[PDB]
């Protein structure tokens, strides 16, 4: 195949990419490491954004008369590899040089926009270093909370939906279900521990608080997860929040299994919600319910046929010899069952959109107006930065838009698990625009009878108890009255004085009588 | 006074400006730790011994806070006329400068580190703490002069169990800082039949501002938790700028009586020492470094408006942190002189590319004002911890000594005599539960294995503490025994 030829396509405005194309299998010289093996899920990205910009320059009403080009690259999932493109990114236009200054607009750089990285991690390194700049980066998979601050990453968007979304949801379903009484864990990496920060606030705010609050080991290579199994079955609790990445669950249900674990009501982020891996554990269908939520959107109907057109196109000895008139040396050898695993991914959309996104930007910023479209000399990088706060952008019959914080809005759907023999499915309960519609009359829980799960604290004890304080915050009381032995003396101090020989008092007494 | 030339240079990030660059309130560390900084350098100067004929320079550059973390670096980065080409391999870069003594905060550390490593340039910290730099494959060339924070924690466990505190409430604020420290001291109070009562995270404020209700409501709400549980012990993980709020309520209210186990960020602070309402809440006990005297540096230092402000509190306090840049220069020129092959009399000058010093670096050895200074396989030295009381008489200081921690042996050791404040300076206690009397067993209560109940036991049994001792046995054959009784009498 002739692939690795066609990333870089030249024009009057040039869009950079960061895709994770290759994958990697002790520092001595300052070196640029180097990895071989090939992974599809980059490749696909890649022809997605590609797909994008051509449909962009056959249409006529989007920037009329001007062409757009690219220049990918790859990460390998490592700062280091990442950091050079994006220094490379960053120069003086025609040169092998960057330069040192004191601020922005010294600055020549010879791309427009950047289609940031897929990972959170090196959108986190990427983003500080090109906010000096204001260079315009639109990710199409970081979802994490802590990019959301204009005082860190003044220059930063993303289309796919924030972590506080789901959270806000679980929360309200938590809360309309009646279950004030809950038991919260988390994954080991910044993903869960981030959830876990989110999730204590957002419940503490609407009457729920939590029993234990603990982290999920990785699989790095067992002990500790007895340790938090046992936790949790020391507090009585019918519902276990699970916000992890997808190893860690399985872990943790790979345990359970082995053991007898009683059935919970499990809520479930979105990593683990879909995985073939969990949801093929022989047993899996003793542990209880299954709940979460799942975004809505659209999905290219015209990928598929477009992969096989080009790379049969690909085979074309012609093509390559005018093709011709690397940053991926391993993708000139691969066949169509090599990336036909993945030809329904969600997030060719995401690509799709980011670059359309763009697009429309700097259709506004050049005042373009239908056919012709106005002479001015060539636009800078930071110039796109005021038309892409509050930005309506069409993209396949959706309207969409940014928001100060840079994010976009999309809806939700509940997501449960039915069994029909040993292939569970995905059924639809509810809604979640802003707020959660759910329907109960299709829920089939795991109990005998078919009853909602109960797990309930008490926040005021009744006059004539004493009350124990329980909770990782202290929240909820667990009620005891004493028996016609003893007074109350006080509502505090929880310990009963014994009656007196001459006195007489019943149970629930505050004091004995004579 | 930020430039000198020389043979070799060196980088520096202080932060002398912290609440442009010229626009904030001015902050007095930065400007001692770099005049510690110069005058390091001037004395290996001076010295004919450690590098005969190899001048040494420096170049420094503030960095507010986390506000200016780009453009020193590309600056460092740039054989002259500010330009730095792009290449695949950097083996034959020769920079501006040999090696950066990195920035303060541990965010702009792992900011600054993410640049340097593809160039292998060395860098020392002098005041970041985190364990999350302790992995040297995401950071090759990052070394750190100050211990981490698991010592920090173990200084806290410690001075937990050698005064028997098992019943304690934790604070923390909403940040990276301390959610990781608030983790990290709840796993290893795990490990040690240690019991939280509850935890609470500090809304984010800061002073010279006006709150919401809400605000106010949730600093009610923690106090008035704080005031109702039988634990006395409280450890707060959080930055100063944010509890002035916090004391001001609990003055409000009449909480009184309690041992406020500080941490590194408020340990030594000025401005929350002077509000002197504070004293009559209870004992205050901090972690810190241990301060070494460094001969003849008032000399060099006195000789702005700032430092004559607080030139009292400079000459009882400062003393804590400039070791650590002190230490850092010196291991620097050692290395230098080391690698360059000098002698007693004898130079070479040769070319040296910033990669190859850090060979060098990590096997330093050498002693300083009777300190030794080398290299962990992680990149740190052991330098004593210490434990310090507020005390509120002007005459002598007001952070007094009163322990010593010892890295390299987990174990606090040199304990002396601290002022309470029960009646007649007795030891202030916190348990949940009273132990049991003679004979009675155990009767768990709750979730905390620290909190249990007692219950006597009825004629036919006995309790052995040797065995079981949350039920006794029932006593066999013909022996007899009755109330309260772990001996029969047949």
């Amino acid at each position: 195949l002739c692939l690795s030829q066609q990333l870089r396509m030249k024009g009057d405005y040039v869009l950079g990419g960061l895709f994770p194309l290759g994958e990697a299998e002790s520092r001595t010289r300052p070196s640029s490491p180097v990895c071989t093996r090939f992974s599809s899920n980059g490749l696909l990205w890649a022809l997605a954004m590609k797909m994008a910009v051509e449909e962009i320059n056959n249409k006529s009403d989007l920037l009329p008369g001007l062409r757009l080009g690219y220049d990918l690259f790859d990460t390998c999932s490592e700062p280091v590899v990442a950091m050079k493109p994006s220094l490379m990114f960053l120069a003086k236009a025609g040169s092998r040089d960057i330069a040192a200054y004191c601020n922005y607009t010294q600055y020549q750089p010879r791309v427009l926009a950047v289609i940031g990285p897929h990972s959170s991690e090196l959108a986190m390194v990427t983003g500080k270093f090109f906010s000096f700049f204001l260079m315009p980066q639109v990710s199409y998979g970081a979802s994490m909370e802590l990019l959301s601050a204009r005082e860190t990453f003044p220059s930063f968007f993303r289309t796919v939906p924030s972590d506080r979304v789901q959270l806000t949801a679980a929360a309200e379903l938590l809360q309309e279900f009646g279950w004030n009484w809950v038991a919260a864990l988390g994954s080991d990496d910044e993903y869960g521990r981030q959830g876990l920060s989110i999730f204590s606030a957002l419940a503490a705010a609407r009457g729920i608080c939590i029993a234990h609050e603990g982290l999920v080991p990785l699989p790095r290579a067992l002990g500790k997860v007895q340790d938090v199994l046992h936790q949790v079955n020391q507090s009585s609790v019918q519902v276990v929040l699970l916000f992890a990445s997808v190893h860690a669950a399985h872990a943790l249900f790979n345990y359970s299994i082995s053991s007898r674990l009683s059935p919970k009501v499990w809520v479930a982020s979105e990593a683990w919600l879909t995985s073939d891996l969990v949801m093929g554990l022989p047993g899996m269908a003793q542990m209880g319910t299954v709940l979460g939520f799942l975004q809505r959107g659209a999905q290219l109907h015209e990928f598929p046929q477009y992969v096989k057109t080009h790379l049969a196109l690909a085979t074309d000895p012609a093509f390559c010899s005018a093709l011709g008139e690397q940053r991926c040396p391993q993708c000139d050898c691969i066949t169509l069952q090599n990336v036909s695993a993945g030809l329904n991914h969600h997030q060719t959309f995401s690509v799709y959109a980011a670059v359309y996104s763009v697009a429309q930007a700097l259709h506004n910023t050049l005042q373009c107006n239908a056919s012709g479209c106005p002479a001015q000399d060539p636009v800078k990088p930071w110039q796109l930065l005021e038309n892409m706060y509050n930005l309506t952008f069409h993209v396949g019959g959706l309207p969409l838009r940014f928001d100060s914080s840079g994010n976009v809005d999309m809806e939700y759907d509940l997501k449960l698990w039915v069994w029909q023999g040993s292939v569970p499915r995905l059924h639809d309960v509810g809604r979640f625009n802003g707020s959660l519609r759910t329907e109960r009359l299709k829920i089939r829980w795991h109990t005998s009878d078919n009853q909602k799960p109960v797990s309930r604290c008490s926040r005021q004890c009744q006059e004539g108890q004493v009350r124990r304080v329980k909770g990782f915050h202290s929240c909820c009381y667990d009620c005891v009255d004493c028996e016609a032995g003893s007074y109350r003396q006080n509502p505090d101090d929880i310990a009963c004085t014994f009656c007196g020989q001459d006195e007489w008092s019943p149970e629930r007494s505050t004091r004995c009588f004579r | 006074d930020f430039y000198l030339p020389g043979d070799y240079l060196l980088g520096g990030l202080f932060s002398l400006h912290a609440n442009m660059c010229k626009e904030y309130e001015v902050k007095v560390i930065g400007y001692n730790l770099m005049q510690a900084m110069r005058f390091a350098v001037e004395e290996i100067n001076n010295d004919s011994s450690l590098l005969p004929g190899v001048l040494l320079g420096y170049e420094i550059v503030d960095v507010c806070y986390i506000s200016n973390n780009v453009q020193p670096v590309l600056y460092f980065l740039a054989h002259e006329d500010n330009l730095l080409p792009i290449q695949e391999d950097y083996s034959n870069y020769i920079s501006r400068v040999v090696a950066v003594i990195g920035p303060d905060n541990s965010e702009s550390v792992m900011t600054v580190a993410n640049f340097l490593s593809l160039f292998l340039l060395p860098q020392i910290t002098y005041s970041a703490i985190s364990d999350e730099l302790r992995d040297k494959v995401r950071f090759p060339a990052l070394l750190r002069t100050t211990p981490s924070a698991d010592h920090h924690i173990e200084a806290m466990v410690q001075l937990m169990l050698h005064f028997r505190w098992n019943w304690i409430i934790v604070l923390v604020s909403s940040d990276t800082y301390g959610r990781d420290n608030g983790q990290l001291l709840g796993e290893r109070v795990a490990r040690r039949d240690i019991c939280i009562a509850f935890q609470e995270t500090l809304p984010t404020l800061q002073p010279n501002q006006n709150m919401t209700s809400e605000e106010r409501q949730r600093l009610v709400t923690i106090v008035d938790k704080l005031q109702q549980s039988t634990a006395r012990v409280v450890v707060v993980f959080s930055p100063d700028l944010t509890l002035y709020h916090f004391f001001n309520e609990v003055l409000r209210q009449n909480f009184t009586g309690a041992v406020w186990i500080a941490s590194e960020s408020w340990a030594i602070d000025p401005v929350l020492h002077n509000l002197t309402e504070l004293r009559h809440l209870g004992t205050f006990l901090g972690i810190t470094i241990q301060s070494v005297p460094i001969p003849g540096f008032s000399e060099f230092r006195e000789w702005l408006n700032a430092t004559l402000s607080f030139n009292t509190i400079l000459r009882l306090s400062g003393e804590r942190v400039v070791y650590s840049v002190y230490s850092a220069v010196y291991a620097v020129a050692h290395a230098l002189h080391s690698l360059l092959g000098c002698d007693k009399s004898t130079c070479t000058k040769r070319v040296v590319y910033p990669w190859q010093l850090l060979e060098e670096i990590w096997k330093v050895n050498f002693t300083l004002l009777d300190h030794q200074i080398f290299f962990d396989p992680q990149g740190d030295v052991a330098l004593h911890l210490e434990i310090v009381q507020w005390q509120w008489d002007r005459s002598q200081n007001p952070f007094q000594s009163v322990a010593s921690y010892y890295p390299l042996q987990r174990q606090l050791k040199n304990i002396q005599d601290i002022s309470w404040h029960t009646i007649n300076n007795t030891i202030p206690m916190s348990m949940c539960s009273k132990r049991c009397q003679s004979g009675q067993k155990k009767k768990p209560v709750g979730i905390h294995v620290c909190c249990f109940e007692c219950i006597d036991c009825l004629p036919g049994t006995f309790l052995n503490h040797t065995e079981d001792e949350y039920e006794c046995q029932a006593c066999p054959n013909n022996e007899w025994s009755y109330q309260s009784e772990t001996s029969c009498f047949k």
